[PDB]
RNA sequence: UACCUGGUUGAUCCUGCCAGUAGCAUAUGCUUGUCUCAAAGAUUAAGCCAUGCAUGUCUAAGUACGCACGGCCGGUACAGUGAAACUGCGAAUGGCUCAUUAAAUCAGUUAUGGUUCCUUUGGUCGCUCGACUUGGAUAACUGUGGUAAUUCU
RNA sequence: UGGUGACUCUAGAUAACCUCGGGCCGAUCGCACGCCCGGCGGCGACGACCCAUUCGAACGUCUGCCCUAUCAACUUUCGAUGGUAGUCGCCGUGCCUACCAUGGUGACCACGGGUGACGGGGAAUCAGGGUUCGAUUCCGGAGAGGGAGCCUGAGAAACGGCUACCACAUCCAAGGAAGGCAGCAGGCGCGCAAAUUACCCACUCCCGACCCGGGGAGGUAGUGACGAAAAAUAACAAUACAGGACUCUUUCGAGGCCCUGUAAUUGGAAUGAGUCCACUUUAAAUCCUUUAACGAGGAUCCAUUGGAGGGCAAGUCUGGUGCCAGCAGCCGCGGUAAUUCCAGCUCCAAUAGCGUAUAUUAAAGUUGCUGCAGUUAAAAAGCUCGUAGUUGGAUCUUGGGAGCGGCCGUCCCCUGCUCGGCGCCGGCCCGAAGCGUUUACUUUGAAAAAA
């Protein structure tokens, strides 16, 4: 019994994406996660799930409700050029560096030291 | 400070740019160019803010690095350039243009115009100097330094330039019943005649302008440009028309236009 | 230089003289009438009118015909019709001074819920609306101060999602089903 | 909301202050379930500071012979990823504090016809009448080191 | 030539000069590459004299600041105010020289001193006035332990640059080397008085050669009763009990069609705190929101903090103490009946808050402009003169011409002298720029950052 509306339409030619403002009504049950409103939008558009990038809910109070932002992209390569990489990383097709930034700033630092290649050996 | 700030805080930006309180700490400073600091609106703010084709300032310095945003004629890839009055922004892949003309309050408004209209811009000259070989030099409120221009061009005419060129093709002499934008002061985006202009050796110059409803109303020379001879525009205008409808009449309006749509 | 707002005002004034006999007297009257739980909530609506009531005397010292006072005159009016405290009949500014402050609670959520008949008392109608029992146009409103707006009067019933409307049975219920199952076998 | 009230007398009317009254913003006491905002080493010591971090930076486009990686139609040098180093730019902004400072600072108001201005924008850039690309250093690199010690050389 | 209100302006012409510690006129790099009997060309990047523009910055204009007279004269041949000519400076100028002149400021408060003084936007109180505060997120200024000097650069007298001195202090193999948290954390000290040696560049913007890197700037969490907003701590029946509409009864008593109140009386229905999977939130989380499942009877899931003589809402209740202990902002209570102490019960006030100390605003018409006082309550100089200061008699345009509404009310009028347009046969009617006592006052207009 999950509806999911679109609202405020826009088409960025400039970012080749579709933009619009996800409307979910679900009166009775809980939140409902990204991958329903993804497969909801998929043929809600008849585009791949893959493309669609789906952010930012906040339930009004109550709780039949929900806004978030959605964005249909053209392509796969036009996703994971133009997107920020944080949103990308929620699809498991960009993972970051583990090292906390503590120990970067220690490790150029220490670099500053040493002057010519001896950089490369303050790690390992 | 001790040399040129390069930082604007969100608080002292200036009320035109209508940038909310609560987002961040600083403002896009508009980097240096042909407009002021006071008098411009940033790419960035035009781009994510008036239209919201982007979300963020990064999404942004992404539409603007692909090259598909072009001001007047040219195309910028600074998100914090100076785009300022009568300058003609082309998005060329959504098939777009637009002119920053002032709403009837302070603000620039979204103003598309046809891509027919979108070729030709309209300067006031701010001096006319003579160059180092008898060469006789414009230059515009937007710096365009254009020599040997036609000799009845005087200060406070304004030039019909064609973007793609460069070079004038018509100009509006400020003469009595020609019409103004007031671009500067509390007048700022009304539209009217010039119907008086008042001498002051060494102060500043006032020009009183009758209005399309015969509200008349004052504003310092400097503050004022002519955008048609007589009654006719040489540009597009927006609703509103700068005719500045009073709050008690644009009550009237909104409450008359939610009531009858319904 | 942080981007905060810190902008935020009092809604009440504690009143000069602390312990008047005929004030603390009138002052309770109004919160066992209608239902309120300190002396701040008949401040604050006392406040509240002293504001409406300190703008309207403003615009009586400005002269008829003077658009200031038109425009922010007609706005007043046109706010406290709107939440119903005055009437259409009474839309000119000098009826604003004769106005008091039962009038706004009145209008208080709470006191419509119990006039309107889906509570048995003032009190009763405080439970509801803080146990998130009522909505007023698919919106629960879970806080008894909502001063309810005229054209928002009639949209005031139980949530779809409260057994008093048609909605899951609650705890205790369900619990003393599962006892007499349990007893039962 | 344009408000007072107790206290000199045996009692009275006064002057008149003390004390009550309500904020507000610092401290502190006791108490503290939910939720939303949010001040926070200013006052005393602009006193002293261990340690860590807070200004760095590369595009197709200044300089690539580190095999650190790496493709093959190489002899008409240089594929491409590129650490370091040179070069350019930034480091004069941001942040912090309120010691100094009383026509000073600052505010409104003008002036710059009395000046300077990286950057940006638009001009100018065969306007002068007289080599189909020049010179030799230096750093990374390699290799000998010195001092107890430094982002020393 | 062009321009301003005004140039010793811009441009023009002549004569020359050209800093060897030296203005420009390109020995630079990348894309796609073509047409032409080797030449010629597109799209850029970078650099550059000079001009304009932008961002500014600097120095000036007018006006405006707290207390102080137990500060009345100060400034001046180590510049004080001027003039002339230089030096220096980016330029203007005693900025600095040299030579002249003797000026400059002051009771309209100069000069000196104080400030628990950075200034402003602003904040608190506030009827009308005012009073107080503003170290503090925006603007402007200043400083980086104290003074001082300078390098580089467009921009610094930079301190997360350098060089000294003074102060304090760190390694040391005793020869030396290194320092600057009024950056973010954090420590000591000081105190009445103030939080984490957290996470992140995702948001906001900034910097760079830059779509890519960096940012304790900033964002996000932690501590947080500074302060502000919303808002639980129960609600509803039926029984015990007490009053009333209403009938009856003189009063009792009954009926309850109608309640209204409170009993560790019974009863079901409720919901949130809390626990907690799951989503959502987010850079990754947290909190809220959403939601399964749990989760309330002395709903022990237990509301406090101050008071109960008056001012000032609320016990002449009981026990103890006996001018003791103590309370008490004030008046006062305490000496054996304490409505005032210390307690029990009860009640009052405000309530997730409430008391206390202290600065401060109103109250204070107890600083008085609004607006106070001065015979006797504190207060008019012993008296007069007197210069600033303050305040100053009367008197100089009035009666009309014209129209609308039903004698009255609003409206139009009581200065002249280059060029044009309602035009007419050099003049007249009309408009435009200029000339036309000085202000104060009032009215309008321009302009004046946001918060």
């Amino acid at each position: 019994t999950v509806t999911i509306r679109t609202r405020k339409f826009m088409t960025n030619r400039l970012l080749q994406r579709k933009q619009m403002v996800i409307d979910v009504l679900h009166p009775g049950k809980a939140t409902v996660p990204k991958t329903e409103i993804r497969e909801k939008l998929a043929k809600m558009y008849k585009t791949t799930p893959d493309v669609i990038f789906v952010f930012g809910f906040r339930t009004h109070f109550g709780g039949g409700k929900t806004t978030g932002f959605g964005m249909i992209y053209d392509s796969l390569d036009y996703a994971k050029k133009n997107e920020p990489k944080h949103r990308l990383a929620r699809h498991g097709l960009y993972e970051k560096k583990k090292t906390s930034r503590k120990q970067r700033k220690e490790r150029k630092n220490r670099m500053k030291k040493v002057r010519g290649t001896a950089k490369a050996n303050v790690g390992a | 400070a001790r040399g040129p700030k390069k930082h604007l805080k969100r608080v002292a930006a200036p009320k035109h740019w209508m940038l909310d309180k609560l987002t961040s700490v600083f403002a896009p400073r508009p980097s240096t160019g042909p407009h002021k600091l006071r008098e411009c609106l940033p790419l960035i703010i035009f781009l994510r803010n008036k239209l919201k084709y982007a979300l963020t300032g990064d999404e942004v310095k992404k539409i603007c690095m692909q090259r598909f945003i072009k001001i007047d004629g040219k195309v910028r890839a600074d998100i914090t350039y100076p785009a300022g009055f009568m300058d003609v922004i082309s998005i060329d892949k959504t098939g777009e243009n637009f002119r920053l003309i002032y709403d009837t309050k302070g603000r620039f408004a979204v103003h598309r115009i046809t891509p027919e209209e979108a070729k030709y811009k309209l300067c006031k000259v701010r001096k006319i100097f003579v160059g180092t070989k008898g060469i006789p030099h414009l230059v515009t409120h937007d710096a365009r330094t254009i020599r040997y221009p036609d000799p009845l061009i005087k200060m406070n005419d304004t030039i019909q330039i064609d973007l793609e060129t460069g070079k004038i093709t018509d100009f509006i002499k400020f003469d009595t019943g020609n019409l103004c934008m007031v671009t500067g002061g509390a007048n700022l985006g009304r539209i009217g005649v010039i119907t008086n202009r008042e001498r002051h050796p060494g102060s500043f110059d006032v020009v009183h302008v009758k209005d399309a409803n015969g509200n008349s109303f004052a504003t310092r020379l400097s503050n004022i440009f002519v955008i048609g001879k007589g009654n006719k525009p040489w540009i597009s205008l927006p609703r509103g028309k700068g005719i500045r409808l009073t709050i008690a009449e644009e009550r009237d309006k909104r409450l008359a236009a939610k009531q009858s749509s319904g | 230089p942080v981007a905060r707002s810190w902008v935020c005002r009092k809604t009440y004034v504690t009143p000069r003289r602390p312990f008047e006999k005929s004030r603390l007297d009138q002052e309770l009257k109004l919160i066992g009438e209608y239902g309120l739980r300190n002396k701040r909530e008949v401040w604050r609506v006392k406040f509240t009118l002293a504001k409406i009531r300190k703008a309207a005397r403003e615009l009586l010292t400005l002269d008829e015909k003077d658009p200031r006072r038109l425009f922010e005159g007609n706005a007043l009016l046109r706010r406290l019709v709107r939440i119903g405290v005055l009437d259409e009949g009474k839309m000119k500014l000098d009826y604003i001074l004769g106005l008091k402050i039962e009038d706004f609670l009145e209008r208080r959520l709470q006191t419509q819920v119990f006039k309107l008949g889906l509570a048995k008392s003032i009190h009763h109608a405080r439970v509801l609306i803080r146990q998130r029992h009522i909505r007023v146009r698919k919106q629960v409103v879970n806080i008894p101060s909502f001063i309810v707006r005229l054209d928002s009067q009639k949209h005031i019933d139980f949530s779809l999602r409260s057994p008093y409307g048609g909605g899951r049975p609650g705890r205790v219920k369900r619990k003393n089903a599962k006892k007499g199952q349990g007893g039962a076998g």
